[PDB]
């Protein structure tokens, strides 16, 4: 995480291309007065903000000594991109991964994780979620070798943001955001962003974006929502509430037309959860107060991970 | 949701 | 194309993005003792080389005065790359695009371009490609308005990685290139490289990759082969063959065997052309006169793309 | 293939 110069050196390994991902204005689909900046963590090399959450467990547990190659074994509960995080970084460096999920997950989630060669375990579909948890718990508790990504409560979370994310926003801003915009999945990027900006001297506001169906911040109830990487149901220990100025909530029906739009307008191809992070920074850039400020939020994932779920439906009878 | 995260 | 700062500036369209692309040495899979470097092309915005071509095209067409935004219609034949970028890049560029290709291609292959708006004319599953180039090329001479992209002729091609893809390679590897090993699709990638490289002084061999089953360049018969991305059956105005000192055939099946191995190795996540281009890279690399020797290739798509295709397929009865 | 390309 020193600033290493990818477009001028040779790499000694993949990790080494995660973070530092570029920062693009939103143009054709922002018709406001305010400049909206995208920090496209879509470009990392799995393909998704989790490369950092990936690296900084590896790197920094084996650090501290917790975690031994070839013998400790990562295990975590995920339908999404930590896990194909974990499974693409522990194959490099010498660990089993095992990642729970429910059985009716797609086959294109299972695929990529076994590509890289994780154990996948399947757990019963009518448990849902909750039953591919209670299974990576078991497996933690049974075996002294292994333990938990823990990606809602690791501490390695927030600081590879305070680290990588945030440094790289400032310098590429030119040392001015007025407003950071992001959803909160386990919080590390919006935490840690948050702590980067506020040590520079930022008064930059600081907004958490969760579903509308699943308002939890806000202080409404869990529920099922459809934007994929964010709304987890709880306040994850990650997430430093107090550096929160707003939560704004976005409807999945929301977020899902604006991800079509923005591949139309701007050539942006991602998932739910950068079509809600630019729904959100263009409502905050509709705010009269906001002209000629500087808003910037992420795009956490490349569209082509989404190419079977929902969110690209309507494509087809267009 | 899934977890989907 | 003039060297722009990503890591440390904001992007004012995505176009920006395109090429200054990382440089990885392989690892874990190489045993010998040469060094080999991986040119990341995945790391492109929309996962591939062809997003430099696909610039090049809109990029410099325009300029010439042959493309004009809301009125030039480009067309192609394509079931893989091209078509992804000249519809990305079409999309945010103001220019109707119309890609051809068979009717038994995957619904992964038209709904990706279909994501960006292009328009998808799919021809009888029994003509083939041909059928498809027909349609195109049908298109075009009706319509006073359309152009075709022209992959394997267009002069954009090969000039592109000539301005940039080479001097890229040359500022990573520090002035440094034994060995340049690029598969031929287009031989866009090759030309312009070996140009640039020659230009420098360099003394690298160049080394073209061809399919084992569509030895082309090497003197024997058209056929159909696994290798996506190379191999077009003929060979292309746009290659330079006075700029290559071998043709080397690597096999469908050792490209599809490297691609899996390099996932699990280094965490190189590629499509067949790269585990053909590093099947071959390991074969040079095994030659005792290339102890100490950099040899460059390619990785020129992203794995993501390929998951529902052939080349995975065993990961299931693992 | 297919054209692949
Ligand atoms: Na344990
Ligand atoms: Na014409």
């Amino acid at each position: 995480a020193a600033p290493f110069d990818k477009s001028k050196n040779v790499a000694q390994s993949i990790d080494q291309l995660i973070g530092q991902t570029p920062a693009l204005y939103l143009n054709k689909l922002n018709n406001t007065k305010a400049k909206v900046v995208l920090k496209m963590e879509c470009e990392n090399p799995m393909a998704s903000v989790k490369d950092r959450l990936g690296f900084a467990i590896y790197d920094k547990a084996e650090k501290e000594g917790k975690l031994i190659p070839g013998k400790s074994i990562v295990v975590e509960s995920s339908s999404g991109n930590t896990g194909v995080s974990l499974a693409h970084l522990g194959a490099i460096r010498g660990y089993k991964v095992i990642i729970t999920m429910p059985e009716s997950m797609s086959l294109e989630r299972r695929c990529l994780l076994r590509i890289f060669g994780a154990e996948v375990i399947l757990t019963p579909a009518a448990l849902g979620m909750k039953g591919a948890v209670a299974m990576a718990k078991k497996i933690v508790a049974a075996n002294p070798n292994a333990v938990l990504a823990d990606q809602f409560a690791t501490k390695y979370n927030a600081l590879i943001h305070e680290e990588t994310t945030g440094p790289e926003i400032w310098e590429q801003t030119n040392h001015n955001v007025d407003c950071f915009i992001a959803g909160v999945g386990t919080g590390g990027t919006l935490t840690g962003v948050a702590r980067a900006l506020k040590k520079m001297g930022s008064h930059a506001r600081i907004v958490a974006v969760e579903p509308t169906e699943s308002p939890v911040l806000s202080g409404g109830k869990p529920g099922p929502h459809k934007i994929q990487g964010i709304g987890p149901g709880f306040v994850p220990d990650v997430l430093d509430r107090s550096l929160i100025d707003e939560v704004l909530c976005v409807a999945g029906d929301d977020a899902i037309e604006t991800a079509l739009k923005l591949t139309r307008s701007d050539g942006v191809f991602c998932g739910f959860s950068g079509g809600a992070n630019v729904y959100a920074a263009l409502k905050i850039a509709e705010r009269p107060e906001m002209e000629g400020k500087t808003i910037v939020t992420v795009i956490p994932s490349f569209g082509e991970r989404y190419l079977s779920t929902t969110l690209y439906r309507s494509v087809r009878d267009e | 949701d899934g977890s989907g995260i």
